[PDB]
RNA sequence: GCGGGGUUGAGCAGCCUGGUAGCUCGUCGGGCUGAAAACCCGAAGAUCGUCGGUUCAAAUCCGGCCCCCGCAACCA
RNA sequence: AGCCAGGAUGUUGGCUUAGAAGCAGCCAUCAUUUAAAGAAAGCGUAAUAGCUCACUGGUCGAGUCGGCCUGCGCGGAAGA
């Protein structure tokens, strides 16, 4: 298991080829050109389904070439695009911005929890399901 | 600043404060702050202490207040000679014995209310101890 | 004016692609401090710009719709095509406004407005009341208050000077566009040979500045000084000081007083002295920038000195900062000045865009 | 820690799969990263899934209380750290070797591959593991 | 070094010894919390 | 690296415009006015260039010569043979359009980045590094 | 520290023995002038500086307070 | 109390920010791998990051920790 040479993680949805603003210079700081993360990226974006924000790693190596790989999408901007609701919270225990049920959480598990650690899909279903009670999406048992 | 809206007399006697106190046990909350020295706390006191009690509590629980400073102090002007009737009011205080519990909290933690207490006295010229609420 | 606002947009959309190339260079974020102002121009160019590009595409889709509705016979698919792009076009034209709406905490600040009449005299004295009657219908319809602090009636009616104060939300913003001369050519009410004159009237508004506050001295700060006072008095005035000088470090103002035989009294009477000054001080100085403020916004009162024309005879109203000319003169006279005011704002913020572009 | 309450519950239920389960392996979890623990463990859900026990406290009586009810010859697990791997379904399951696989896999330790003592066994690697 | 009437600890690497028949707390981790009764 | 002339003594000038000219006929340094505003800005390949001809203006041409107002500038000549465009390219960016000796026309880059973006917009027009 | 004062928007009477508010200018609406002044007619307006107290009742009487105007603040 | 290792996860919790990921700040502060691991206590960054760390195990194997009633002491304590 190595350690991290130089990735982060921060990017806009993948509608937007090279997005200039979210980034700015992050992946402009290294020898890595601009053009490079849209080549290599948006390539495999348009697959299956675009519009919906996906991490890549940013590492540099001593060659110039670097690798790369798609985590599980994150919750806070899957559940806008699975929610109806476009905005956020701001006081989760005092107001409620939207209502989800319970099998619409249910419906992300097998999709979602392939990075997730857990012994049974309910366990890390419920991690999902905690992630709308963060979020301020209240769940109807 | 607590000051009494009305009083019967404008100006009251010097006074001694011997004897006990009254107030020696936790009434409303759970933890209370007793002095255990004697001597007379100022409205700028209380005011202060009831302000760094709040804040060290962010303003959670309930607090009382066992004390209200009620006899008026006096002092004459500036440069002026020893007669020529008293002086004005300046203050108010509330005389302190031996044993009274001058403020109480309850709705926080116990360690909290030792922090919050700590802060409170570090502003009262009396010395204090920290006291809990007693069955019977 | 539209085309002068396109223009505008065009070159911010330019500066909008360089911002994105610079903040792509990496040499800005190494500066840092560069990288920070650029980064918020690029938010706030963004979206503007991003409307703007819609709205050349669909600029262009209206001329390809008109060309495909002379030749191929498609003349019915391209008049619906057309009358959508039609109804896309005034949309996105909304939304521009909306974008280029003033989001500044000082517009909100309720203002002080005062018109003054210019050349014409007691014609002109009319004409300050018709535009007071304007504004107040206008704050009327937005609900806002207009109290008057201050009048001075005309001999043949009207107001020769009224000072007033509206208070509401966002009366600052609306309102500090009509700062500056008016030009009225009008036949006058105290004419009698039916001659038009032309008259001016010089128009002020001011935004409510926060409540003066008076900073009690601090101890700290002020060095007081002992010394002997001068003059008769005997083996007491020699030995007592009995004089106090106060000097206020950060003003750099010195007060003396030696009056009563007390230190105690001449201590209090100097740091009221002392106080004294500093207010008045604090008073002057907002005397003087409230002056010079009043003094640029207001004209030399002469027709020349000019932010909007009202032609009566021809019911024309012009606006002289930003090319507009309307012809109504009624509606305008009885409130509903949204018209003319919001071209005005949304040309400004695009001035304060271009300007902070270039701000280095 | 707790008080002995929460010692002995804990004791009893630790105890308890080794009285009812199988042959067991032995690994020196010390430098063990947490995500070695979240790749193997999950590895181990595929089966049964927590039936593994990795309760581990080698102190001379602290898991050495448990032994002699049952499967007494583990006393001899004492001295150095070192834990064992539980198999409920089947006895010596194919997940025995998943320690020799992990010698080389970023842990070099691999606690001496002595293995549960129900054949009565010592220092060897057991290929004879029945399907 | 503060020279205060009362020294106290100031985080968790602040010792308080005793030289001379004077107060002191010193600190391993941060130069600024050294302190001496006096 | 061109710096601007501040000329803080408001006569003079008619001095300084012969010596600058003189100095621009050689080719120790370059003078740029811009179209947009009444400035002069002078710019040499090296430094030292600069403070050689500054030593020589007051050698000679005796003026205060008041320099180094913060600007920022990349010289590119412009040639168009195309008609109607290069009054399109003058329209556009005449603040950046700035006359040179022997009134030619050279665009003026606050960035490189900003001469890149240039060179990509409006490719009839020819930009040029050495007239 | 001591005498006097605070009354419609401004300047001012009367607060009399505590039941009760008046003048001039100003203001509003008509009239005269072609129009604006001046002039004429009819109207309106106050919690009597602030707060406690004794009366059935306080602008009035009492006490405290704030501001304004005078007087004094001397022998050393 | 030292020594050695760890302290990972969803997710970068939700906001707004030009960035906000534990740290500008406002609300929750849940849940999983359960021999424990914190919606994280800070340093720290230009935000991430990186470091110490609340908690879990071998080691040596005898006490250890901070409050109460009290006697006597230390600093606070500088003048011609």
């Amino acid at each position: 298991a190595k350690k991290v040479q130089a990735y982060v993680k921060l990017q806009v949805a993948a509608g937007m080829a090279n997005p200039s603003p979210p980034v700015g210079p992050a992946l402009g700081q290294q020898g890595v050109n601009i053009m490079e993360f849209c080549k290599a990226f948006n390539a495999k974006t348009d697959s299956i389904e675009k519009g919906l924000p996906i991490p890549v790693v940013i590492t540099v190596y001593a060659d110039r070439s670097f690798t790369f790989v798609t985590k599980t999408p994150p919750a806070a901007v899957l559940l806008k695009k699975a929610a109806g609701i476009k905005s956020g919270s701001g006081k989760p225990n005092k107001d409620k911005v939207g209502k989800i049920s319970r099998a619409q959480l249910q419906e992300i598990a097998q999709t979602k929890a392939a990075d997730m650690t857990g012994a049974d899909i309910e366990a890390m279903t419920r991690s999902i399901e905690g992630t709308a009670r963060s979020m301020g999406l209240v769940v109807e048992d | 600043m607590l000051q009494p809206k009305r009083t019967k007399f404008r100006k009251m006697h010097k006074g001694r404060n011997r004897g006990l106190a009254q107030g020696t046990d936790v009434s409303f909350g759970s933890f209370g702050l007793k002095a255990v020295g004697r001597g007379r706390l100022t409205a700028r006191q209380i005011e202060a202490a009831r302000r760094a009690m709040t804040r060290a509590v962010k303003r959670q629980g309930k607090i009382w207040i066992r004390v209200f400073p009620d006899k008026p102090i006096t002092e004459k002007p500036l440069a002026v000679r020893m007669g020529k009737g008293k002086g004005n009011v300046e203050y108010w205080v509330a005389l302190i014995q031996p044993g009274k519990v001058l403020y109480e909290m309850d709705g926080v933690p116990e360690e909290l209310a030792r922090e919050a207490f700590k802060l409170a006295a570090a502003k009262l010229p009396i010395k204090t101890t920290f006291v809990t609420k007693t069955v019977m | 004016m539209k085309s002068s606002i396109v223009a505008k947009l065009e070159a911010l959309h330019e500066r909008h692609e360089e911002v994105q190339a610079l903040l792509g260079d990496a040499q800005t974020i190494a500066d840092q401090e560069r990288f920070r102002a650029l980064s918020r121009e690029y938010a706030q160019l963004s979206d503007v710009s991003r409307c703007f590009t819609d709205w050349q595409q669909v600029q262009e889709d209206i001329e390809t719709a008109q060309m495909m509705l002379d030749d191929p016979e498609m003349r019915e698919m391209a008049q619906d095509e057309l009358r959508e792009a039609k109804e896309k076009s005034e949309q996105l034209e909304q939304q521009l406004q909306v974008l280029l709406l003033p989001k500044d905490p000082d517009d909100e600040r309720n203002a002080f407005l005062e018109v003054r009449a210019g050349t014409g005299g007691d014609e002109a004295a009319l004409f300050a009341g018709d535009l007071f009657r304007m504004y107040s219908r206008y704050a009327e319809a937005r609900r806002w208050r207009v109290e008057i602090m201050s009048a001075s009636e005309g001999e043949h009616g009207g107001y020769k000077e009224i000072i007033a104060k509206i208070c509401g939300d966002g009366v600052y913003g609306r309102l500090k566009f009509e700062s500056g001369g008016h030009r009225v050519q009008r036949v006058p009410a105290t004419e009698s040979q039916g001659r038009i004159h032309t008259s001016a009237c010089t128009v002020a508004v001011m935004p409510e500045l926060p409540d003066a506050e008076l900073p009690d001295i601090n101890p700290a700060d002020l060095r007081i000084d002992t010394f002997r006072s001068s003059g008769a008095g005997g083996q007491h005035v020699n030995t007592t000081d009995s004089a106090i000088r106060i000097t206020h470090l950060p003003t750099g103002i010195v007060v003396e007083c030696q009056d009563e035989r007390s230190q105690h009294k001449n201590k209090a009477k100097a740091l009221s002295v002392l106080g004294a000054r500093i207010h008045a001080a604090e008073m002057a100085k907002r005397q003087q920038a409230e002056a010079s403020t009043r003094r640029n916004l207001l004209g030399s009162g002469d027709r020349s000195d000019r932010n909007r024309t009202y032609n009566f005879p021809q019911g024309r109203v012009t606006d002289h900062r930003i090319n507009l000319t309307l012809y109504r003169l009624d509606e305008v006279m009885e409130g509903k000045l949204d018209m003319l005011i919001e071209p005005i704002i949304q040309e400004h913020q695009a001035d304060q865009l271009a300007a902070l572009s270039e701000q280095e | 820690m707790a008080l002995n309450l929460q010692d002995k519950q804990a004791i009893v239920a630790e105890v308890s799969e080794v009285a009812k389960g199988a042959l067991s392996a032995v690994v020196a979890d010390s430098r063990g990263v947490t995500v070695d623990k979240m790749t193997e463990l999950r590895k181990a859900g595929r089966e049964a899934g927590v039936y593994m026990r990795v309760v581990r406290n080698t102190l001379l009586r602290r898991a050495v209380e448990g032994t002699p009810f049952e499967c007494l010859k583990d006393a001899f697990v004492g001295p150095t750290l070192i834990a064992y791997s539980m198999e409920h379904p089947g006895a010596a399951a194919r997940l025995f070797k998943e320690f020799a696989k992990a010698n080389a896999k970023f842990e070099v330790k691999a606690a001496a591959f002595e293995g549960e003592l129900i054949p009565a066994s010592q220092i060897d690697r057991l290929a004879t593991l029945p399907t | 070094m503060k020279v205060r009437a009362s020294v106290k600890k100031l985080c968790r690497n602040c010792k308080i010894v005793k030289r001379d028949g004077v107060i002191r707390v010193i600190c391993s981790a941060e130069p600024k919390h050294k302190q001496r009764q006096g | 690296l061109f710096r601007r002339i501040r000329l803080k003594d408001p006569l003079k000038q008619k001095q300084l415009l012969k010596g600058l000219v003189q100095l621009s006929e050689e080719g120790a340094v370059q003078v740029f006015r811009p179209i947009s505003n009444n400035d002069l800005i002078v710019g040499a390949v090296g430094v030292l260039q600069f403070d050689v001809v500054v030593a020589r203006l007051k050698s000679e041409y005796n003026v205060e010569a008041v320099y180094e107002s913060v600007n920022v500038a990349t010289a590119r000549w412009v040639e168009c043979k195309d008609a109607k465009k290069f009054e399109e390219f003058k329209r556009k960016n005449e603040a950046a359009l700035a006359l040179d000796g022997g009134d030619n026309l050279a665009y003026i880059a606050t960035s490189m980045v900003n001469l890149r973006l240039a060179q990509e917009r409006y490719p009839d027009v020819q930009f040029h590094q050495t007239r």
